[PDB]
RNA sequence: UACUUUCUCGUACUGAAAGGGAGAUGCAAAAUGCAUCUGUGGUGUGCACACGUCAUUUGCCCAACACCG
RNA sequence: UCGAACCACCUAGUAGCUGGUUCACAUCGAAGUUUCCCUCAGGAUAGCUGGUGCUAGUAGAAGUAUUGUGCGGUAAAGCAAAUGAUUAGAGGCAUUGGGACCUAUUCUCAAACUUUAAAUGUGCAAACAAACCGGCCUUAGCCAACUGCAAGGCCGGAAAGAAAAGAAUUAGAGGCACCAAGUGGGCCUUCUUCGGUAAGCGGAGCAGGCGAUGCGGAAUGAACCGCUUAGGGAUAUGUGGCGUCAAAACUUAUGGGCUCAUUCUCGAUACGUAAAGGGUGUUGGUGGAUAUCCACCGGCCCCGAAAAUGGAUGACGCU
RNA sequence: GGGCGGCAUAUCUGUUACACGACAACGCAGGUGUCCUAAGGCGAGCUCAGUGGGAACAGAAAUCUCACGUAGAACACAAGCGUAAAAGCUUGCUUGAUUAACGAUUUCCAGUACGAAUCGAGACUGCGAAAGCAAGGCCAGCGAUCCUUUGCGAAGAAUAGGAAAUAUGAACAAAUCAUACCAGAGGUGUCAGAAUAAUUACCACAGGGAUAACUGGCUUGUGGCGGCCAAGCGUUCAUAGCGACGUCGCUUUUUGAUCCUUCGAUGUCGGCUCUUCCUAACCUAGCGCCGCAGAAGACGCUAAGGGUUGGAUUGUUCACC
RNA sequence: GAGUACGACCAUACUUGAGUGAAAACACCAUAUCCCGUCCGAUUUGUGAAGUUAAGCACUCACAGGCUCAGUUAGUACUGAGGUCAGUGAUGACUCGGGAACCCUGAGUGCCGUACUC
């Protein structure tokens, strides 16, 4: 599905900006925003994931509960990037935007979060 | 294909492989098929008797019937919006036993190999480390990838 | 006059709206009618013993309740 | 902007209110919608949801059916406990074919005039759902029953009746009319009484 | 298609229940009798003024009819009808 | 409006017709076997409820489905 | 009033054909395909669709991967391997008659040829009605027999609920049923493809679209590009743009080259509707030779290049 | 478009068909309505097509013998598969080409019927020492209700309709007769199945641009007009003027092909009249070039400003004087 | 280290031409009264035991043909996804992946099972 997606390798600040600013949770089948770590601890019920730094831990360093944290959250809905996109219709190597960025995806997401 | 008979478009399909001709072998007769077993219907011309239809040639399903020279086998055929289960009946040369569950009976018997070394003894084969970790590279040979001029003259 | 003969265009998109309904499991509708008959008549002899064993086991489970 | 393709097909039909015009069913729906939310009992969940259901989906039970399944539970009941209160959301009819029955305590949505008599003549008791909300208000020591929906005429007509496997009944006011072609092997074919799956 | 005038077959009649000699005649249809039920109905429908009242088939396409052999057993003289395929010429002869 | 009586549909189907006509269990094997009459024909899956356990084990299984008798 | 008068009637004859069919909002939302039909402007049928639900809310889930294990003969390859074609030289010398024949090679091919053989696909399995491990009961199943085999139960055991090796993921409630609409003229497109000289032609395959749907862009365009649509704001984008029309480089750079064209007037937004050939116009390259020649190759520009209302990179214009 | 022609109307192998399966066209290449008492069934023995060496008459070919021979033969037939102590050939005995309790299934598919086929169980058998194989010749070769018609339901038992005797003609009974239930047959090739000749220019109705004749559109085979290459023509010589074999194209004043628009109507030829446009220039204005001495003229360039007739015949465009 | 009988995979086992072969066994070989079958005691059937490893069989050897297996061909041909890519077009490259085939070259030239025997 490469013509439809732009992927890459996140940093620690890309994870914690996405979890804090635009990270929400699937609580009672509803999309509620992370406001306190009590609401995270009430969601996962794992005694290893009790705060918002537990979720950026399991995401950034995979851990035993990468799936339960990411299936815990709603899909992140970002803004379009400020400053634009170069070409949607071509790969990143061809001079456009889709495909893999071997850690360059951080500056592209830093214009969206 | 201008005709809709039973063997139509089966020119290359019901043929035999090059220097693989002949009547079926004795290890096909001795291979005993049991009800409830996954078999693998592959139509064997040089028998020409009790062949499956051309649809059931790569297919593999469960035996439900064993008669003296016949095997019934339940094979899924998707029709419009549903996958109904066709119970065909072939001669016994047109089935092979299926090795589909070979990799599952292998890690099942590895789970009685383990649990027979944990509860009683202690001797285990070690767990395998991933090759995707970050090691150091000791270069025993280096080249230069450079696209020489003489690479074009061919 | 002449029209369009045969097409398979929309059909695969029509077939997946209510899904391709998958096959059903092997414990549903596993009728042995039409199977090889000497082994079918044998298995009836056995099920008529397994039913009267089930009538006797449940009756024996009641006397192990009225005494305890 | 969301790619929600098969998302209306995941929806189901629930119908939280009743279609009935009876003012006494609406009082039980006033009572059991209260108990369904204000109690952790799964009894009041099921008794509220089965009370909403239509009159076709509240198929009635027979008194000889209550007398057999209460027998097969009182077989493995310790005899220090009494017996459950049989509760059906629907009608109890009498059964001619079962003369003597034990003293059972039945809560139904309506009884016959004769099913009421044969319960109380056996030493039993016909209850009602306002009276079941007082003794066992959460359904402790009850036995919830339904009543049979197969065996109906309409269910016996559901099907094609001329494709193989189908033994449904044709819609025919004349019984000896649709009995010839496609129903006897001598009259060019007869639909196959059995088909696998 | 040559066919023998004798044929050894099963007879299934509990006086036989065994392979016995049959003899072969051929099936030729009997004369359509008046005072059959559908013939009396047809004579009642035709009488009057409407003309011809049932369809009368013209467009014959078969040039050939199926062969039915009546097989009378030697033991118990009981006919058994069997059918053979469509052939244009059929003959019974003992010559081989 | 109030009130009162055979006819019809249904409780039993099947066969072309003459016709025949469906409970369970136990003993048991009699070309109408005998005795009981508080009873799901049996097995798999299966709301509620009854007794334990953990952060479901089991009993009965209602409605239902499948496989049989 | 005549190739069958006029009047009343039967008669509001019948029409698979044409025309019409009267309020609002909301929730969902298609089909031009299958099979049969004196059927091809129509139906019945399955499908897509709505309504009603029912059943124990993750269950018997999947237009997807991964690992294991099967199926294939299309693209390519080959003719130095069979069959079908098809050029040409080499001599074998007795195997012959006015290249036959043989042996090794060769030039060139195959929708109805093939040794081999992809990519894309396609089947099954991947632990909760299940398989796994040690007795028992039953069977007029199998075998000489049972202690073996096959079958259906019963009893007890174990159970990373599936390890580690990249070792899945899911806006993943599963399974049933009733009732019934509209449709059954399609059309366009990337790719594969058939008939045709061709076609805005005819017919197919996989998918996506229009039909039925606007909106933002390509000046204009059912179908292209972007995006998909409750009533409104703010910010930021996408496709496409930034000399004026016309929002934006008040004609941006403190970037590089190339280009000159004199009566449908160089050129210039894809889809989208001029070639062979030529040039001592200019600007780069390559290989040879003695500051000058020679053979080649590319970029832009010119020639090749002729139609019927006045005319069109959208207009002005731009060098 | 319809008509003629045809069959793509029921159906079979190869290909189209895009390595599961499924896929269209009056797409390509051929078949089908029959044939067989053996050309079925089975057992035994054998090896085929062809070539090579040999043997009176006897040759390329008659028949004997030997060798090699993966099938190059054969299997009734179209084709494809398959096959060598065989599936072929010869021989020997045979009738499994019968019956087959309404078993189940596949292909076509609506998961209906039909046709064909597969895996069974039961009776009686055939061949074989046996294991086995055989209920046609694999795979195409065929057909509803209604009606006609045939076969089976031997007689002989039964104090009684049953475990066992086919049944009815309805107030009874006998004997005829008809009927019923079961399995076939006689047929519908338009092959899921009405019993069917034209004509209409005297014509009609409901419709259709789902569909033809006129224009327009697309295409440009065909018809008009060129360029490129240069074998040749021109006494000499490629090009003054031409230019085969090829080749690349322009043109929409022809015609074909299509079926987009119009069938609740776009008045369907040619003259006559009148105006304008285009250039691929016949005359006129400038020219270049010649196999251009002059005179006439060939070829070409810039140019469409202006001019481009009177008649005989023909309805004519055209043609022809 | 071999034989024989039954064998499983079915050429790494085949084809051609040489070479060698202890024992024992296979095998040619001898024969025609019975059993049996032929134009023919050839095959086949019976009954044998004088002879020979000539041949079969076995093994070994060929700049043998074949077969088998890697390698090369070759990241080549081809192909899945992409573009308001390039080119009048034919078609080509690029980008994210998958990835052949013959020729050619090297290797070696059967392997496993049961019973009986030397
Ligand atoms: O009974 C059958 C059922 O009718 C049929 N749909 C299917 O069930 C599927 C199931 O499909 C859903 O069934 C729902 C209704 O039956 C339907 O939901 C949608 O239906 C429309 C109207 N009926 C809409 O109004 C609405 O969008 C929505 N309710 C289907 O989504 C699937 O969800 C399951 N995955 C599989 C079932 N097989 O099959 C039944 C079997 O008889
Ligand atoms: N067999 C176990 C028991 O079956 C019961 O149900 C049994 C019967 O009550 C029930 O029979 C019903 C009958 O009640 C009702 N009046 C009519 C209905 N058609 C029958 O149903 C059954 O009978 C017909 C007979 O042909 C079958 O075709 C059908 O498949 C089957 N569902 O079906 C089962 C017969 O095998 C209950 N589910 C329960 O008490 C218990 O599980
Ligand atoms: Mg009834
Ligand atoms: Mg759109
Ligand atoms: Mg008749």
């Amino acid at each position: 599905v490469e013509p439809y997606i732009a992927y890459g390798y996140p940093s620690l600040a890309t994870v914690r900006a996405m979890v804090y600013k635009r990270g929400y949770l699937k609580i009672n089948g509803q999309r509620v925003k992370i406001t306190d770590n009590q609401m995270i601890k009430d969601k996962y019920n794992n005694a290893d994931i009790v705060c918002a730094e537990d979720m950026v831990n399991q995401i950034y360093t995979c851990g035993k509960h990468f799936r339960t944290v990411t299936h815990g959250m709603w899909p992140f809905k970002l803004a379009p990037p400020a400053g634009g996109m170069r070409q949607k219709r071509r790969h990143f190597v061809e001079g456009g935007d889709y495909g893999n960025r071997d850690t360059l995806i951080n500056r592209f997401l830093a214009r969206m979060i | 294909v201008h005709s809709y008979g039973y063997k139509s478009g089966t020119r290359h399909l019901f043929a035999k492989k090059f220097r693989k001709h002949g009547a079926p072998s004795v290890s096909t007769i001795l291979t005993n098929i049991k009800v409830g077993d996954y078999v693998d219907v592959v139509a064997d011309s040089a028998v020409r008797e009790g062949m499956p239809h051309k649809y059931y040639h790569g297919r593999t399903g469960i035996v439900w019937n064993v008669t003296p020279r016949g095997v019934g086998v339940i094979i899924n055929k998707p029709v419009r919006t549903r996958t109904l289960r066709k119970r065909i009946c072939v001669r016994f040369e047109h089935v092979r036993k299926s090795r589909c569950q070979e990799a599952f009976k292998a890690k099942e018997h590895q789970f009685q190999a383990y649990l027979a070394a944990k509860k009683a003894g202690k001797a285990l084969p070690p767990l395998k480390k991933s090759s995707r970790m970050g090691g150091i590279v000791r270069p025993k040979n280096v080249e230069v990838l450079a696209r020489r001029v003489a690479d074009y003259e061919a | 006059a002449k029209s369009k003969n045969h097409t398979n265009h929309n059909q695969s998109s029509k077939n997946h709206r209510n899904g391709i309904k998958g096959p059903m499991p092997l414990h549903l509708h596993n009728s042995k009618r039409g199977s090889w008959l000497p082994a079918l008549v044998n298995a009836r002899r056995v099920r008529k013993h397994n039913q009267k064993a089930a009538l006797k086991k449940r009756r024996e489970r009641i006397a192990a309740f009225a005494a305890k | 902007g969301v790619d929600l393709t098969g998302i209306s097909k995941k929806s189901r039909v629930i119908r939280h209110h009743t279609y009935s015009t009876n003012p006494y069913i609406k009082l039980l729906i006033k009572l059991y919608k209260f108990l369904a939310k204000r109690t952790s009992s799964g009894f009041n969940k099921v008794v509220y949801q089965r009370l909403i259901k239509s009159r076709s989906n509240r198929a009635p039970i027979s008194l000889s059916r209550i007398a057999v399944v209460m027998k097969r539970k009182a077989v493995f009941t310790a005899k220090s406990k009494a017996a459950p209160i049989a509760v059906v959301v629907g009608d109890v009819l009498d059964d001619v074919r079962m003369a003597r029955i034990p003293a059972m305590r039945v809560c139904a949505l309506r009884f016959s005039k004769s099913a009421r008599q044969s319960i109380v003549a056996a030493g039993g008791e016909c209850l009602t759902f306002d009276q079941l909300a007082m003794i066992a208000p959460t359904g402790k020591n009850t036995y919830l029953l339904r009543g049979r929906k197969s065996g109906r005429e309409s269910v016996r007509h559901f099907g094609a009746s001329g494709v193989p496997g189908s033994h449904s009944k044709p819609y025919a006011t004349n019984r000896g009319k649709e009995t010839k072609r496609g129903r006897r092997t001598g009259r060019s074919y007869k639909r196959k009484a059995f088909r696998h799956v | 298609v040559n066919y023998p005038k004798k044929k050894v077959m099963h007879c299934g009649d509990a006086r036989c229940n065994a392979h016995k000699s049959f003899k072969v005649v051929q099936y030729k249809a009997g004369k359509a009798r008046l005072f059959a039920r559908g013939k009396r109905r047809y004579d009642r429908k035709q009488s009057g003024y409407g003309g011809q009242t049932k369809p009368v088939f013209h467009k014959k396409a078969k040039t050939t009819k199926k062969i039915v052999l009546k097989l009378q057993c030697s033991g118990c003289k009981s006919i058994r009808q069997v059918v053979l395929k469509r052939t244009k010429h059929f003959e019974l002869n003992d010559k081989k």
